[PDB]
């Protein structure tokens, strides 16, 4: 699939899970669905944090229902990037 | 309409009365289901809010010992659940899906009280203008103030919506900047923390309407006030 174009929302609050990771339910705003959900990690600095995403190949399936996606922030404060360009949401997170 | 609600009721004085709302094309499970009370030519109310996945309800402390929230996964369907009927409970209520703003909201339940004795009643946005009077062609704009502030994850959780005579509201920008597909680039939302301001440029004649800012961050979902944006007549 063709990576996703359009802008994600936030469907619920991000959950803290018992093994140092966080869930993030994400919601399509794009209407190229199926398509790969773009998604990346950045430290305080600004700077692509690599292999951090836990969920492998997070996929939207249908615009109206929502994905979730686990990933591992690094502990301190980190940036957790859902979609592309530069109005894609961006999340500040502190573990 | 992916939102159904259950038609009006006239109920009595000092009963109960429960409304339903069932989705279709989505799973109410992965979803935050929220209430609003709309009284006769008031404002938008949060009553609160059910996470149906885990059952977790919350509410504006005015509606506790008045509302009740529950959820059917099963039936996909949520409830609302109104106790000790008074005029006071008179209202237009609207289920309504999202966090990040209300995108989707159902057609609306009217709930008539019936004359007579009996029943019991049981954070601050300051949205201005109350009143908006308008030149077409000119930048219009409203404001929103929160006691609190609304940022959560880095992001300002501050939202608009457009609600013409008879219509549910509409959700014209989310997280304070971001327009909502489908909505004119004439509208456009600015601010962070605890202020924030909606414009709208240029004023149209089909922008008459009442506007609401809500912040979401954290319990109660809170609406400003509202803004009545009519033409000038002068």
């Amino acid at each position: 699939y063709v990576m996703c174009t359009g802008s994600f929302k936030l469907e619920k609050e991000v959950a803290e899970t018992q093994h140092g990771t966080v869930l993030v339910q994400v919601k399509y705003e794009g209407t190229d669905a199926p398509c790969k959900i773009p998604f990346s990690t950045q430290d305080e600095k600004g700077v692509t944090q690599n292999g951090r995403l836990i969920t492998a190949n997070p996929i939207v399936t249908d615009k109206e229902k929502p994905v979730n996606i686990e990933t591992e922030p690094p502990f301190g404060e980190s940036y957790i990037i859902v979609g592309a360009g530069e109005k894609a949401l961006k999340l500040s997170w502190f573990k | 309409k992916l939102l159904e609600q259950s038609g009006a009721e006239l109920v009595k004085p000092g009963a109960s009365v429960r409304l339903s709302c069932t989705a279709s094309g989505f799973n109410i499970k992965d979803t935050y289901m929220s209430w609003v009370k709309q009284r006769p030519e008031q404002g938008l109310e949060w009553i609160g809010r059910i996470d149906p996945a885990n059952g977790d309800t919350k509410y504006d402390p005015k509606f506790q010992g008045k509302a009740t929230i529950t959820a059917d996964t099963s039936s996909n369907t949520a409830y609302l659940h109104l106790s000790s009927l008074t005029s006071g409970d008179t209202a237009v209520y609207y289920c309504s899906r999202g966090w990040e703003g209300f995108a989707y909201w159902g057609q609306g339940t009217l709930v008539t009280v019936s004359a007579g004795g009996g029943g019991s009643g049981g954070l601050v946005m300051t949205q201005t203008p109350a009143s908006l009077a308008v030149s077409l062609g000119q930048r219009a704009t409203i404001s929103c103030r929160a006691s609190e502030n609304v940022d959560r994850y880095g992001n300002s959780f501050m939202h608009w919506y457009q609600q013409k005579a008879g219509q549910p509201p509409k959700l014209l920008i989310y997280r304070a900047s971001n327009l909502e597909s489908g909505i004119p680039a004439r509208f456009s939302g600015s601010g962070s923390r605890t202020d924030f301001t909606l414009t709208i440029n240029p004023v149209e004649a089909d922008d008459v309407a009442t506007y609401f800012c809500q912040r979401s961050n954290e319990v109660p979902w809170t609406f400003g006030g509202g803004t009545k944006l009519e033409i000038k007549r002068p």
